[PDB]
């Protein structure tokens, strides 16, 4: 697609024929429900399995695949409650599908954030190890080019903060970290949360002069 | 053509570690440093 | 006047922070100019 | 001659004035480069009557995509540099047009310009370049940026900057165009309140109109 | 020998010896007969001043730091090397 | 050692490196 | 200020616009002016091939003026143009004060000690002209009124700087044109600055000849004008750095050779003095 | 390498906390479930190979429950 | 933003304000903004607005300003701060006013505003040496300057009277530019030499065209080039490239590598003029005849490719290309009114390229070979006209006395004496001796009637002047 030349190095990436991607897509299907069973005597088999789900969420561009192990992460951080795979490590294969954002297709992307505002909307998980971990997806989020996923993430953020001027502009000032939004002009979020600690009730008009 | 290696050793008798350090590298002939 | 396509990694690579060479000195009120794209700040505690 | 004559005779009647200069267009693009001496000389005696009805229509034109059709029927019309010298105060606005405008055009522009900058002496280029010279310059500086923009544009300026050499900072009759307020009292606004505060602040009513 | 409030010289000294050693002052309203004068003037406790001049001072890279013995090794030099070249050209 | 460094410094400086006689 | 005129507009051949205003009552001395609007545009050429003033922008700034009749003009026009009066009466208009109050209050003051003793102050220089100089500067005018309003006029600093810029140099040119030409009666309605560049034009400027014998006097207590909102528009530092300079830049490049002045200034003044004997 | 190894055997230890790179450079039924797990950390089990070879007020909506835990 | 902002600020306590100023000067200098320096209003052009509408009442340090405006084009909006603050102080204190003025000197330095530089500096030394030096420097007089200065700095040995150390320190520095002024390299050589000073020993070298010749010396001068290249700057970049064109000339490199250091020197002007204002000021000069001499690197380049690949078979009637591209290159002029200091740049560079071109055609021969020397006297002709129009004492006299050593005599050699015979008379008193000199025999009029009689009419010039009134009648008579 990027149109670069190949090169004849055996390692070098080779394309593959519809049927037989799909055959092996399958496969991996397979292999991964099979492994994903036995979370709780994997030992010392874990970190490579984590290690190739992150890869293939990564760079993989088969949306089923990338749907199953979605459903599967998800599985793990809400309704599950045994043991965990070695706990906060679903944070780093979450951390992964940050990518999703320049994909040129965003269906995985919303799948991700909707999973997002389904995490910060929880009455149970409020001020834990999740939430100070997720704030980079969340203020991606917040970035968002889609209309309706921006105003629900701004409108839990607004939810959140307190309603007096000066406090959120203290906020603003020294209570956020923006290292995440460096390479966009981020006050506009900044400016959309200032006009929170307005009152637009009363009526306005022009001034008598 | 030329540096006044010189003029750079006698800063020794003008963070701390680093100050003196660089006399002594020119002193012995570490033109690197 | 040659203009090539796609252009040479170092010469599309982004700026770094760099120090202030050349044995002059720097913090000079005069009018005296020599400068880097991006100068590396000065340390400071407030 | 005649269907380059019957087409401009005929836009002034049609129902779609543009079909013909579409045509003319599809004419233009066929016939470039001096392999048509035979051509060329035929439509020699048209030149200035065309360029003229080509600048009138240029003026007129209330469309972006109607200003690039007649700038990129002036800039292309099918004769050789000698016997376009002669007429060159013609290409001086759609050349201006054109420099602020979309790829294509830029390229055409920056080659018409370094065409003419090497091919004439100073005495004789200067004098005709005066009436557009400052939004020419102007237009000029706009395409000196770093590396992700275009770098064949911000080459092409920095070599024709770099042949006109000491001629590059001598154009300016002026002094400088500055921009100022009619008026200086207090402009309109209406008053709004803060949650924590006590009174009423102005806000300017004039913000995204 | 001659001694002076903080600095002492000898008596064919040119220089001058430190014991330490081995109006409105930067305003831009004052006046003197050389410069025009100002039409802003007539014609013719102590911990937070430290720390608000501290503040004030941040990133200024000479006067931080201090927050002063000059010795004319430049000019002494600029002397020497001229009067050297003069002395080489009058051999020529 | 560094005090007498420091002294035989700004005594060349003071003479001009022997040029000058300060102590007439 | 105390006329009133209409504006053409001219469209060229090659699609540019020149503006014009119509003299109806064109002043008597539109002669004279126009004498001296050409000696200053001669010395202009000077001023351009010169390599300490040109580096630095220096020109006089003289419009073009047509006469159509000996009675109507037209006259080449900045649309943008504003005076030092009309400053005045906004700021007084703004601030609820009549602009007729210093006059009539020194007009007051004088007839009210003229009616008293008129003497016994140094030998001329009376100490009461500048009790009442004091008093309206404490009462009615301060030194910031030209600044304040300039600094509301522009929205954009950058757009203030540069205009700041422009009217030092301007304002310097001025000031070597009417102290060596000895132009006498600069009243406030004669300084127009254009509010697009910061241009400065001097309406009505000719020479003033003395009665009894003909020659060039001022006999006026200063130089030139240069009062308290000029200095403070200006500021100190810029008035120290530009101002100062190049008054003696143009000085230095006009009498490089001292004969040039004398062969520019000679048909100039034989015409003053024909027009000075008849 | 053997960074897990060594953040496993200091959490053995007693450092639940989480050591940076440079550090390693240089209870209820899960916690007990992965203390045991996590004992049998070890630099040659079926590695033989490699072992050869080598204030501010109010809030927000990201602060942390209570912190006050650091590595050594 | 910016109107927002200024409403927020008033609401805050008075308590807690310097808390909020601090957090604002640790969001200003935060290390990430840099993935954001080239767009089109970013944030830290915001916050600087922002808070310098509300100055008074929220206050940030000059040199923080100072710093950001220059890496992220907040220029006016930090002049504007500066200039207020130096009119109207907000703590009385020597310490921050001195501090004010030091930034707004160096953001003028900066800009290329010599006039304010000059005015704020008079209005600030203790001496009126100082006073008086920078006068002469503001009037394009050096020599006064320098002695000035001199002067200044004998007085402050006595140690009678105090003085600040930025007086000592401007006194140094602007010594070294009136001597760049008049071209006193000879002595800079050593004074960098001795004190270690890297970029002025490059500037003396590059002025030296006989010692690039030297496979050693110009392999010593590589180690310096590769010495100041971690910090690069365009000029640093223009040496190195000046290096990798030696290189290729005496083929130990491939155009290739030229190729490459010209686009990355390209890439780093474009880059250093997209920081500047956009409307054109003072600064943007230098950038345009750093983009002529880029050009003119190529074009030299080129130059030496044709040499070789022409003068490697011994190939004649190759002198037509080379007499086109050197007309061409006759008619790209800096203005008479530019710094004197690029005039002898590009007098440099051209007599580098012609001393190339002399090197490789004169060994050829044991009429055609012999025009680099033709194109070296047209330039410096061309120089010393301009140094007499700068008022430049010595310097054209200089010039011009260094051409009498130059062989091959011929029609235009010849005529380019002549017209420097002509311009020799520049009409100044206490020259009667040396009038009188030329008079008594100087060169033969059998050569062109138009000089002989242009001679004549200067011979009756100076013999009115000294008062010889009817030997001048005779003389322009004739």
């Amino acid at each position: 697609a990027s149109g670069l030349r190949p090169q004849a190095d055996p390692n070098a990436p080779t394309e593959m024929k519809a049927y037989d991607l799909e055959i092996q897509t399958n496969l991996i299907l397979k292999a991964i429900e099979v492994t994903a069973m036995r979370m709780e005597i994997l030992g010392d088999n874990r970190r490579p399995f984590l290690s190739v789900l992150a890869t293939i969420v990564e760079k993989s561009l088969h949306i089923p695949l990338c749907e199953k192990i979605l459903e599967m992460v998800e599985g793990w951080v809400f309704r599950s409650e045994g043991t965990w795979p070695t706990l906060k490590e679903k944070t780093a294969v979450l951390h992964k599908m940050i990518s999703f954002e320049h994909r040129t297709d965003p269906t995985m992307l919303h799948k991700f954030l909707n999973l997002v505002l389904r995490i910060y909307e929880d009455p149970k998980i409020t001020r834990t190890e999740l939430t100070v971990r997720m704030e980079h997806a969340f203020l991606i989020g917040t970035r968002a080019q889609d209309v309706e996923m921006r105003n629900k993430f701004m409108s839990i953020f607004d939810k959140c903060l307190s309603k007096t001027a000066s406090a959120r502009l203290a906020y603003v000032i020294l209570g956020q970290n923006w290292d995440t939004l460096a390479d966009s002009y981020w006050l506009a979020q900044a400016s959309q949360l200032l006009l929170g600690a307005v009152d637009m009730n009363p009526t306005i008009q022009l001034h008598q002069d | 053509l030329k540096m006044n290696f010189d003029l750079e050793i006698r800063k020794r008798y003008a963070s701390n570690i680093e100050s003196r350090m660089l006399p002594f590298c020119y002193e012995a002939g570490l033109s690197s440093g | 006047l040659p203009i090539p396509k796609v252009l040479h990694d170092k010469a599309i690579q982004m700026p770094q922070p760099v120090p202030n060479i050349g044995g002059a000195g720097s913090g000079r009120p005069t009018y005296t100019s020599g400068q880097p794209a991006l100068p590396k700040t000065p340390a400071f505690q407030l | 001659v005649d269907i380059v004559t019957k087409s401009i005779e005929l836009s002034t009647k049609a129902e779609e004035p543009m079909n013909y200069f579409l045509l003319l267009r599809s004419l233009f693009r066929s016939i470039g480069g001096g392999k048509f001496e035979h051509l060329y000389k035929q439509i020699l005696p048209l030149l200035e009557m065309l360029l003229d009805v080509l600048n009138n229509l240029l003026m007129a034109a209330r469309k972006p995509a109607e200003r690039d059709l007649y700038v990129e029927l002036c800039l292309t019309v099918p004769a050789r540099l000698s016997n376009l010298l002669p007429h060159l105060s013609f290409l001086m606005r759609p050349l201006v047009v054109a420099l602020r405008a979309g790829t294509e055009l830029v390229g055409q522009g920056l080659r018409t310009l370094e065409l003419c900058v090497d091919n004439l002496t100073a005495d004789y280029l200067d004098p005709i370049m005066a009436p557009v010279i400052d939004e020419l310059m102007t237009a000029l500086f706009d395409h000196l940026k770093p590396h992700p923009y275009s770098h064949f544009h911000a080459h092409t300026t920095l070599r024709i900057l770099g042949k006109l050499g000491g001629r590059n900072r001598k154009f300016m009759t002026e002094a400088l165009p500055v921009t100022f307020q009619q008026y200086v009292d207090d402009r309109a606004s209406f008053d709004l309140r803060l949650i924590g505060s006590k009174r009423d602040r102005a806000f300017p009513a004039h913000l995204g109109i | 020998v001659h001694l002076y409030q903080n600095h002492f010289r000898f008596d064919q000294q040119e220089g001058m010896f430190q014991y330490k050693s081995p109006t409105v002052p930067f305003s831009i309203h004052n006046h003197n007969p050389y410069i025009t004068p100002s039409p802003y003037v007539p014609y013719p406790d102590e911990a937070l001043a430290a720390e608000q001049e501290r503040y004030m001072l941040t990133l200024d890279e000479r006067l931080s730091s201090k927050l002063w013995e000059p010795r004319f090794e430049r000019f002494k030099l600029i002397e020497n090397i001229k009067q050297e070249h003069a002395e080489k050209k009058e051999q020529e | 050692q560094y005090q007498l460094a420091r002294l035989h410094e700004q005594l060349q400086a003071a003479t001009n490196g022997g040029r000058t006689n300060i102590f007439k | 200020i105390g006329a009133s005129h209409r504006r053409l507009r001219i469209r060229g051949h090659d699609g540019s616009v020149h503006a014009f205003a119509v003299q109806h009552p064109a002043a008597r001395h539109c002669r004279r002016e126009e004498r001296v609007l050409q000696l200053f545009r001669q010395l202009n050429q000077t001023l351009a091939n010169k390599k300490e003033s040109r580096r630095r922008d220096l020109q006089f700034t003289l419009p073009l003026m047509v006469p159509l009749a000996p009675h109507i003009r037209i006259v080449q026009e900045d649309t943008s143009y504003i005076t030092l009066q009309s400053v005045y009466e906004d700021h007084c208009r703004r601030h609820g004060m009549n602009k007729d109050e210093p006059i009539l209050f020194t007009m007051e003051k004088l007839r009210g000690l003229m009616d008293a003793k008129a003497l016994q102050k140094p030998e001329q220089a009376v100490t009461a002209k500048l009790e009442v100089y004091r008093a309206i500067q404490e009462k009615f005018v301060d030194h910031t009124i030209v600044l304040e309003y300039f600094q509301g006029a522009y929205p954009n600093f950058a757009d203030f700087w540069l205009f700041r810029r422009r009217f030092s140099y301007q304002l310097a040119a001025l000031t070597f044109m009417t102290y060596t030409m000895h132009i006498d009666k600069r009243y406030p309605h004669k300084m127009n600055i254009a509010r697009g560049s910061g241009n400065i034009w001097g309406s009505e400027a000719v020479s003033y000849m003395a009665p009894s014998r003909p020659l060039f006097q001022n006999t006026e207590p200063v130089p030139f004008r240069l009062t308290p909102n000029l200095q403070t528009l200006m500021g100190p530092l810029a008035t120290e750095g530009i101002f100062a300079a190049s008054v003696m830049a143009i000085a230095r490049c006009l009498t490089e050779p001292e004969q040039h002045l004398e062969h520019a200034l000679t048909l100039f003044v034989r015409d003053e003095m024909m027009f000075w004997f008849t | 390498a053997n960074w897990f190894e060594l953040c496993q055997m200091m959490y053995v230890s007693g450092e639940t906390g989480e050591p940076s790179l440079e550090t390693t450079g240089i209870m209820t039924k899960e916690e007990y479930v992965t203390w045991s797990e996590f004992r049998q950390a070890s630099f040659t089990y079926r590695k033989g190979k490699r072992f050869r070879e080598w204030l501010t007020g109010g809030g927000g909506l990201f602060d942390p429950p209570n912190e006050g835990r650091t590595p050594v | 933003w910016v109107a927002l902002f200024p409403m927020f600020w008033s609401a805050v306590p008075k308590e807690d304000r310097p808390d909020l100023e601090r957090g604002l000067v640790t969001l200003l200098t935060k290390d990430y903004h840099s993935r954001q320096m080239d767009k089109r209003p970013n944030v830290v052009q915001s916050l600087m607005a922002g808070a310098v509408k509300t100055w008074p009442h929220c206050k940030i340090p000059p040199h923080v300003l100072k710093f950001e405006a220059k890496t992220y084009d907040a220029w006016y909006t930090a002049l504007h701060q500066l200039e207020n603050a130096a009119i109207k102080p907000e703590i009385d204190s020597a310490a921050v006013r001195e501090s004010n003025l030091d930034a707004l000197v160096d953001l003028y330095s900066t800009l290329g505003e010599d006039d304010l530089f000059y005015g704020t500096w008079r209005r600030r030394c203790q001496f009126v040496e100082t006073n008086a030096g920078l006068s002469y420097e503001q009037h394009g007089m050096w020599e006064k300057a320098q002695r000035m200065y001199e002067s200044a700095q004998i007085k402050a040995r006595t140690g009678v009277i105090p003085f600040s150390e930025a007086e000592y320190m401007l006194w140094e520095d602007h010594w070294v530019l009136c001597a760049q002024k008049l071209q006193q390299w000879e002595i800079l050589q050593d004074f960098a030499k001795h004190e270690n000073f890297q970029d002025l020993l490059l500037e003396c070298a590059w002025r030296n065209t006989e010692y690039w010749q030297n496979q050693e010396n110009r392999d010593q001068l590589d180690t310096v080039i590769k010495g100041v290249m971690d910090a690069p700057t365009p000029r640093r970049y223009f040496f190195q490239a000046f290096m990798s064109l030696l290189k290729l000339h005496n083929k130990q490199e491939t155009p290739q590598d030229f190729n490459r250091v010209v686009d990355e020197a390209i890439q780093l002007s474009i880059r250093k003029w997209h920081q500047l204002p956009k409307r054109l000021t003072a600064a943007h000069v230098p950038l345009l005849q750093n983009f002529q001499q880029l050009v003119e690197l190529h074009d030299a380049s080129v130059i030496c490719q044709s040499l070789a690949q022409t003068n490697a078979s011994n190939l004649d009637v190759k002198s037509g290309e080379l007499k086109l591209l050197l007309g061409s290159w006759r008619d790209r002029l800096p203005n008479m009114w530019d710094d004197i200091v690029a005039w002898q740049d590009l007098v440099t560079w051209r007599q580098h390229v012609f001393g190339l071109i002399n090197a490789t055609y004169l060994q050829l021969i044991p009429s055609f070979a012999y025009r680099g020397y033709h194109e070296t006297a047209w330039i410096i002709n061309r120089f010393a006209h301009v140094a007499r129009k700068h008022a430049l004492p010595e310097v054209c006299i200089s010039q011009l006395s260094r051409i009498y050593t130059l062989p091959n005599i011929e029609i235009q050699e010849a005529f380019l004496k002549l017209r420097e015979q002509a311009k020799c008379h520049y009409q100044n008193p206490d020259e009667l001796t040396s009038g009188l000199d030329v008079i008594n025999n100087t060169n033969l009029n059998y050569f062109s009637a138009p000089q002989k009689a242009e001679f004549y009419t200067l011979k009756g010039m100076f013999l009115e002047k000294l008062g010889q009134k009817e030997e001048a009648d005779t003389a322009f008579g004739t």
